[PDB]
């Protein structure tokens, strides 16, 4: 069967500014088997309190996934998003940046 | 102008682990309103939107059996795909299934669909007319002459002409101020080094519903698609969505390049330029 | 809604 390995972005819902109320999203798209791991970091540690969308497919029949977490932006603080797949020999980590 | 329902099923086996999953989910043009997932509490269908919810008690008791078939038809589908396939026991393996239908500005019956589709690749579809098969293979050969023995293209045509636009004509009127109403793009554009000699102009659009949108990129008014960059479009989050596409240029000629966006929202186009 | 016709095993 055919693999298809994630696409991922990382950015937020609006325009980030320090020390105010935001979301962080991960978005996974474009992959299959179904089967995938998605973890928010903060500073390398898993956030707990993240949730996401139910699961759905594209034209081309493969998988996308919305997680997201409610966060307040900082200077210094560094947002990731962790990855594991069937397709991707190690997890893939992608940083969060404000510019995209 | 034109809408459209759609609604999407997947299964999954998990051959040592027990029952397949399965989820189902609905949307109205861009905007989700229900799903099903067989691995959460209730095992009823929910609502998703707030314009869903008022529906009465029967609506959800309804819609909460009839996707319970469904599961168990793609259960019963996996079993019957392994054993077409020859495959082991051992493997994990995906059904999805894709239907609905598309209107117009009138709300008339456009088109409508159903897709099949095993380990991620086309198995069975109904074509255009609604009156026959495209089988991808010969196992799936197997499965058109079962479903022309059965008429099922006859019996989806008569849900897709009939209850699918029906009810979605209804939905439109009861969440008109979410479903028919089109946020027009947030648009600006940003400007980084990338080094010494070259620098980067990505131009934002955010913000806009629905996702359909362009986005390119002129030198003196003239395209050029290759040294871009265009991401995916993304949701938001929160009903809208969100798109950028940049271009790596040389520095000091920011103001030859424009940015164009396309959309429903908008009434003339949008052409930005680097100026801040 | 979801449909009760044509809903078949393959």
């Amino acid at each position: 069967m055919i693999q298809r390995t994630p696409k991922i972005q990382v950015y937020s819902r609006h325009p980030a500014e320090n020390g105010k109320s935001n979301f962080l999203n991960c978005y996974v798209s474009g992959f299959h088997p179904s089967d995938i791991e998605v973890d928010l970091l903060k500073n390398g540690e898993r956030i707990e309190k993240v949730e996401h969308s139910d699961l759905s497919f594209s034209k081309d029949w493969s998988f996308y996934l919305l997680y997201y977490t409610e966060f307040t932006p900082t200077e210094k603080d560094e947002y990731a998003c962790r990855v594991n797949h069937v397709t991707l020999s190690q997890p893939k980590i992608v940083k969060w940046d404000r510019d995209m | 102008g034109s809408h459209s329902m759609r609604y999407f099923f997947t299964s999954v086996s998990r051959p040592g682990r027990g029952e397949p999953r399965f989820i189902a989910v609905g949307y109205v043009d861009d905007t989700q309103f229900v799903r099903f997932d067989s691995d959460a509490a209730s095992q009823r269908m929910e609502p998703r939107a707030p314009w869903i919810e008022q529906e009465g008690p029967e609506y959800w008791d309804g819609e909460t059996r009839k996707v319970k078939a469904h599961s168990q038809t793609h259960r019963v589908d996996l079993g019957t795909l392994r054993g077409y396939y020859n495959q082991s026991e051992a493997g994990s393996h995906t059904v999805q299934r894709m239907y609905g239908c598309d209107v117009g500005s009138d709300w008339r019956f456009l088109r409508g669909y159903h897709q099949y589709a095993y380990d991620g690749k086309d198995y069975i579809a109904l074509k255009e007319d609604l009156r026959s098969w495209t089988a991808a293979d010969m196992a799936a050969q197997t499965t058109k002459h079962k479903w022309e023995a059965a008429h099922v293209a006859e019996q989806l045509r008569a849900y897709l002409e009939g209850t699918c636009v029906e009810w979605l004509r209804r939905y439109l009127e009861n969440g008109k101020e979410t479903l028919q109403r089109t946020d027009a793009p947030k648009t600006h554009m940003t400007h980084h080094a990338v080094s010494d000699h070259e620098a980067t102009l990505r131009c934002w659009a955010l913000s806009f519903y629905p996702a359909e949108i362009t986005l390119t990129w002129q030198r003196d008014g003239e395209d050029q698609t290759q040294d871009t960059e265009l991401v995916e479009t993304r949701p938001a989050g929160d009903g809208t969505f969100q798109k950028w596409a940049a271009v790596v240029v040389p520095s000091g000629q920011e103001q030859r390049y424009t940015c164009h966006v396309q959309h429903e929202g908008l009434p003339k186009p949008l052409t930005l330029r680097w100026e801040p | 809604m979801t449909s009760a016709i044509g809903i078949l095993p393959v």
